[PDB]
């Protein structure tokens, strides 16, 4: 087989050419070329089966993007694996290959307002279908908006994406994470993905992330630099008073107009900021309203703005199974790309 | 890298 930088990448003899792209903990990603259908394809190699945590994220991953079908959203074109289970020790996903991502970008290039209006209505499109399949993504982020140079945008990697809860594990980065998060909130409603478009879209504005905190702490003193110290009904809305002492320790601080971050910004994109990243998770802009601001008034299409056909469910909690148990599934879910499957 | 117009897209096509 073909060897990247020291590692097996077992996808012959169909998939052949295997070029670097990059890298993650439990997996590394290739561009390869699909010798059956004569194109140029991404390939995953994953191997989650140490860990129970990385078993399931990529059995959610999995399970979502086959049943979710949409222009903005990654798919899984196939997925290779041991025929036996004591054999298989990795997994690899095949996907459209994308140019770079929204991060890769915003590194090299500083975008045009045209840009960021575009390219902010196809991540929002892209999330009406996830959230009216009562799906939350739950990790927004710029590195998991794929892009091309034709300036398409496709969301990926649910490995933390949960059916909506309120009310009744956690990340890399607190960065994109809404402040109710850090407070009274599991992240189980529609309003945490909204903040993170919201801070995507500060970063397109600006080419850095505006709520770049090192810690827990120092995270929520980020946000609240800009925000301003929350009103005291925005405060013991909480689900927890004992936090809240630690938010009381604070100096009063003001809240930072928009326009002071971000002076050169069309004021429709702004004011959309306002309402996306706004402390109250219930006074947050939905995903339905946010594509009828009239910042995206050019692209907005109900009619070309496709809803899922039901809410996605996954039958089995994925947090509570043993990675064994989680192997076994993870086996069975892709049996379908398997020769002679009935 | 350096981005094409939004007029490439087959999504921003189908706005015209
Ligand atoms: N289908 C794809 N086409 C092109 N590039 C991809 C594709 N999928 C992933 N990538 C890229 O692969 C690299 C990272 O993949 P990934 O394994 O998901 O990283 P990670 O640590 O798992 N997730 P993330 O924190 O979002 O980077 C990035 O450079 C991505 O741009």
């Amino acid at each position: 087989p073909e060897m990247v930088r020291g590692q097996v990448f077992d996808v012959g003899p169909r998939y052949t050419n295997l070029s670097y792209i990059g890298e993650g903990a439990y997996g590394m990603v290739c561009s390869a070329y699909d010798n059956v259908n004569k194109v140029r394809v991404a390939i995953k190699k994953i191997s989650p089966f140490e860990h129970q945590t990385y078993c399931q994220r990529t059995l959610r991953e999995i399970k979502i993007l086959l049943a979710f079908r949409h222009e903005n959203i990654i798919g899984i074109n196939d997925i290779i694996r041991a025929p036996t289970i004591e054999q298989m020790k990795d997994v690899y996903i095949v996907q459209d290959l994308m140019e770079t991502d929204l991060y890769k970008l915003l590194k090299t290039q500083h975008l045009s307002n045209d840009h960021i209006c575009y390219f902010l209505y196809q991540i929002l499109r892209g999330l009406k279908y996830i959230h009216s399949a009562n799906v939350l993504h739950r990790d927004l982020k710029p590195s998991n908006l794929l892009l091309n140079t034709t300036c398409d945008l496709k969301i990926c990697d649910f490995g933390l994406a949960r059916v909506a809860d309120p009310d009744h594990e956690y990340v890399a980065t607190r960065w994109y994470r809404a402040p109710e998060i850090m407070l009274n909130s599991k992240g189980y409603t529609k309003s945490i993905d909204i903040w993170s478009v919201g801070c995507i879209l500060a970063e397109m504005l600006s080419n850095r992330p505006i709520f770049p905190g090192k810690h827990y702490l120092d995270q929520l003193n980020h946000i609240l630099g800009i925000l301003g110290s929350p009103s005291q009904e925005d405060l013991n809305c909480i689900i927890n008073l004992k936090a809240r002492n630690y938010l009381l320790s604070l100096p009063h601080k003001n809240k930072v107009p928009w326009n002071r971050l971000f002076p050169n910004a069309d004021s429709k994109a702004l004011d959309l900021l306002d309402k996306m990243l706004t402390f109250n998770p219930h006074k947050r802009i939905e995903v339905e309203q946010a594509l009828a601001h009239p910042y995206l008034a050019q692209y907005y299409d109900p009619s070309d703005e496709p809803i899922a056909e039901a809410p996605f469910k996954f039958d089995m909690e994925l947090d509570d199974l043993p990675k064994e148990k989680l192997k076994e599934l993870i086996f069975e879910e892709t049996a379908r790309f398997q020769p002679g499957y009935r | 890298p350096q981005l094409k117009p939004i007029e490439a897209s087959i999504l921003a096509a189908r706005r015209v």
